[PDB]
């Protein structure tokens, strides 16, 4: 334990968090957008301390720890819902939004951010531009999107493609006015999902990396996992920068 | 698949489609009421037409689901609410005739002149402060001889048309249609019947006759001093000396009938003026009073969207105290507030309405209403009842903290309360009994006024000053009778008010007289109330009543326990005076 070394990839590009969060137009909950952000350094501290979010809930990660973890991929899903329906954006819950619109798996690792949007999505009269699915034969499997507009039949009589008795159009609109309550006001939601694979890490935090040493007992922190021992050029770690392979030996 | 599942799908679609339409109609209505222009009336008419057409079409659609298949008992309630035919069962010509009759009766009642003097306020001021026999008799007789004579032919056809409409909807008569509100079925142990409301009202009234008889004897003895030879010591009270056009309220008789006139009442208007209250501290204080019991605060938009002061000279509005629930989580209050005690109490009344409207907002669209007719106003009234006590005034800061409370003040207060509460139950009971009898056909068309006056003499203890022939229609002179409004909701409300007050005071551990009870700073009472408020129309009214008072029916014992000091004092006072009335004596 004479020295401590940390090794991270030398990526310097900043992640496009602003494009996701500062977006001009969002998407309907039934047809939600997915963006993959990679090959960048991600600083979630400023995002967490922005203090403009009504909801910031992280599942499976710690709010402060995730600043120095390396993820293979990061996905961001953005949409707009009602104020009361933000409760349904969480693993292991039920409702019209968690059954037919957007389902999160029970073993979810990521964060959920939600903030009020009454000053952007509400107009005198009504918005009537954000839809959501009301009827469906089966529940949505986790991370599945359905965008069909087929006529839902509730009875034995066939619909024949035209709505009528026991034949409904599933997609119904949200009506937003600036005079509604808090539970009837638009909320913008961004869900960040962190994916780890056997591939080398690509998205990492802003942690400086120092020089490496060999043949001495030191403390090492490679791509997020730590250890103590002697690093010998050849229980085995592959450092990111110099593409070498090091063996760990007890000291 | 099954009928219940299709009904559930249809109800989901209907709720989603109906909430927005109701919200838009309410917005148009609020816009007209706050700002009176010629543009807003068209917006109201169009929004109302859209909402009515949507409701009619959805009712016709919902009629296709048989009601025997559903066993959920919560889907069944909403389907029953939608499936109601209403007056559409009548033919087109008959429907047009009925609507024309109703519009003509309302218009003729509204436009009535005595030559000229209008009822508001020319006749009301005379009937309130004349203190002269001849003038009061002339004012009382002229309005009847004009309106009742001009309204008699229309009511006769109104009755038969409404009876046909009600018998078309599988009821016995239109009175049965009115009684259908107090009906529970399909629930074991909480059942109720339309014919059971004929009972349980007579039973409650036979327990009020002693107190009302003593009050009537006291009022007659005190009123005999003003008019020397126009009142008999064994007869009934003439109908034109009761401080009102109809005698519904005896409040105006307070000036003559004061127990101890030297001792004043509690009027905190001067304290409010000197402390510079400005129509915003009143509602903040009401919100504090409601929070201290455990109920939530007012929403953020309640403060910025609502109107709490007159618009001004440039903008005109019809500002009566009203609480608006526009839907989609939007609650407001429309009221012109000035610095008095009456507005201080009306603020608590209206916020009681508002807090009742907030509780059941999680219910479906069709179940967002009070359990029955009397629940909403009783809940509103108990808050104003509790907020007027001297203890509550002293805790707030207005009224001196060393006030002297004695027997005279409480007797004055109790008499002033009973001149309004007790003095109106016999009138309501008699009027609703007469209307039910007319609808049922028991009273023939040629014996209307005779039976009306005989019932008034036997029950209310009031006689007419001049005889009236069959060409008169005295009952139609009342606003509710000509404008087709139910009138038994002013009886159950009065009973439920005192039942709730006694239950809450038993929850708040108050010791002493019931009329000095206060409910503030107690959270158990708040929880006991909120357990019933959140139910809405989902549960039977018997079950909702049980959650506060512990009974499945209304009782009159709390009402008599409230007025015990007054009853004892009146019994002491009437030792010499005669108690009871004789129907033979007449002014002529
Ligand atoms: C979004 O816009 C605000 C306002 O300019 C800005 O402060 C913020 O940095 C932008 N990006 C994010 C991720 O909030
Ligand atoms: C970053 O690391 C890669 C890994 O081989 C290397 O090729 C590249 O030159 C490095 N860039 C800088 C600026 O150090
Ligand atoms: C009321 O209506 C008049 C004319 O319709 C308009 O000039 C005025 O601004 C309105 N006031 C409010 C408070 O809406
Ligand atoms: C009635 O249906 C509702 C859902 O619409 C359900 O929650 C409730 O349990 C049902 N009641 C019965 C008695 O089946
Ligand atoms: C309403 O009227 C229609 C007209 O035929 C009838 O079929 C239906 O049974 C009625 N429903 C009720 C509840 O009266
Ligand atoms: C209620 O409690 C407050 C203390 O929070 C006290 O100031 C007030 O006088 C109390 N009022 C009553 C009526 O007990
Ligand atoms: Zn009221």
């Amino acid at each position: 334990p004479t020295e401590s070394i940390v090794r991270f990839p030398n990526i310097t590009n900043l992640c496009p968090f602003g494009e996701v969060f500062n977006a001009t137009r969002f998407a309907s909950v039934y047809a939600w957008n997915r963006k993959r952000i990679s090959n960048c350094v991600a600083d979630y501290s400023v995002l967490y301390n922005s203090a403009s979010f009504s909801t910031f809930k992280c599942y499976g990660v710690s709010p402060t720890k995730l600043n120095d973890l390396c993820f293979t991929n990061v996905y961001a899903d953005s949409f707009v819902i009602r104020g009361d329906e933000v409760r349904q954006i969480a693993p292991g819950q039920t409702g019209k939004i968690a059954d037919y619109n957007y389902k999160l798996p029970d073993d979810f690792t990521g964060c959920v951010i939600a903030w009020n949007s009454n000053n952007l999505d509400s107009k005198v009269g009504g918005n009537y531009n954000y839809l959501f699915r009301l009827f469906r034969k089966s529940n949505l499997k986790p991370f599945e999107r359905d965008i069909s507009t087929e006529i839902y039949q509730a009875g034995s009589t066939p619909c024949n493609g035209v709505e009528g008795f026991n034949c409904y159009f599933p997609l119904q609109s949200y009506g937003f006015q600036p005079t509604n309550g808090v539970g009837y006001q638009p909320y913008r939601v961004v869900v960040l999902s962190f994916e780890l694979l056997h591939a080398p890490a690509t998205v990492c935090g802003p942690k400086k990396s120092t020089n490496l040493v060999k043949n001495k007992c030191v403390n090492f922190n490679f791509n997020g996992l730590t250890g103590t021992g002697v690093l010998t050029e050849s229980d085995a770690v592959r450092d990111p920068q110099t593409l070498e392979i090091l063996d760990i030996t007890p000291c | 698949s099954t009928i219940e599942e299709q009904a559930k799908t249809f109800l989901d679609k209907f709720n989603h489609e109906a909430e927005d339409l109701f919200y838009q109609s309410s917005l148009a209505s609020w816009n007209y009421n706050t700002n009176i222009t010629e543009e807003n009336v068209q917006n109201m008419n169009n929004a109302g037409d859209k909402w009515s057409a949507f409701l009619k079409e959805q009712s016709t659609l919902a009629q296709m689901y048989p009601l025997q298949e559903i066993q959920n008992l919560t889907v069944k309630l909403q389907l029953q609410a939608l499936q109601q035919n209403g007056s559409s069962v009548l033919s087109e010509d008959k429907s047009k005739r009925l609507n024309t009759i109703l519009n003509t009766m309302s218009t003729i009642y509204s436009t009535g002149k005595v030559c000229c003097l209008l009822l508001e306020p020319g006749l009301n001021e005379i009937m309130a402060n004349s203190l002269d026999y001849n003038e009061r008799l002339w004012a009382w007789e002229s309005w009847r001889s004009e309106v009742g004579k001009q309204l008699r032919p229309l009511y006769e056809e109104y009755v038969v048309l409404k009876n046909e409409m009600a018998r078309a909807n599988h009821y016995e008569d239109y009175g049965d249609y009115w009684r259908g509100d107090y009906e529970v079925n399909g629930v074991d142990g909480y059942d109720y019947s339309r014919g059971q409301l004929i009972e349980d009202v007579e039973h409650t009234f036979e327990e009020i006759k002693p107190l009302y008889e003593h009050l009537h004897a006291y009022v007659r003895a005190k009123l005999m001093n003003a008019y020397p030879s126009y009142i008999s010591p064994i007869g009934c009270l003439p109908a034109h000396l009761l401080g009102d056009m109809w005698g519904r309220f005896w409040t105006n008789l307070y000036s003559l009938t004061v127990p101890f006139g030297q001792k004043p009442n509690i009027d905190v208007t001067d304290a409010m003026v000197d402390q510079a209250w400005d129509a915003q501290r009143i509602f903040k204080e009401a919100e504090k009073f409601f929070v201290s019991v455990g109920l939530p605060n007012m929403t953020q938009g309640f403060w910025e969207n609502s109107m709490l002061t007159d618009p001004g000279n440039v903008q005109k509005a019809v500002c009566h105290p009203t609480a608006w629930d526009l839907g989609k989580g939007d609650f407001r209050i429309l009221m012109c507030t000035k610095v008095t005690m009456d507005d201080f109490l009306t603020a608590h009344h209206e916020m009681g309405h508002i807090q009742y409207d907030m509780a059941y907002a999680a219910q479906p669209f069709l179940l967002r209403n009070g359990a029955n007719e009397g629940f909403h106003e009783a809940v509103g009234e108990i808050m104003s009842l509790s907020a007027a006590t001297p203890k509550h005034l002293k805790s707030i800061g207005l009224l001196s903290p060393d006030f002297q409370e004695d027997n005279e003040t409480e007797i004055n207060f109790l008499l002033k309360q009973a001149l309004t509460i007790v003095g109106t139950l016999p009138f309501t009971y008699m009027l609703e009994k007469w209307r039910w009898m007319v609808f049922k056909g028991e009273i023939p068309k040629d014996q209307w006024m005779k039976k009306w006056w005989e019932m008034k003499r036997e029950i209310v203890g009031v006689v007419e000053p001049v005889p009236h022939d069959e060409t008169y229609c005295d009952p139609a002179s009342l606003f509710h009778v000509s404008n087709d409004y139910s009138f038994i909701r002013y009886y159950t409300r009065t009973l439920y008010q005192f039942q709730f007050q006694e239950a809450l005071c038993q929850a708040a551990k108050h010791e002493g007289p019931l009329h000095k009870c206060d409910i503030s700073n107690s959270t158990e009472a708040g929880q006991k109330l909120f357990n019933m408020l959140r139910l809405g129309k989902s549960e039977p009214w018997t079950l909702a009543l049980e959650n506060v008072v512990g009974a499945k029916n209304m009782n009159v014992r709390p009402l008599l326990n409230y007025f015990e000091p007054l009853f004892t004092w009146l019994k002491d006072q009437n030792k010499n005076s005669f108690v009871g009335w004789s129907t033979d004596w007449s002014p002529y």
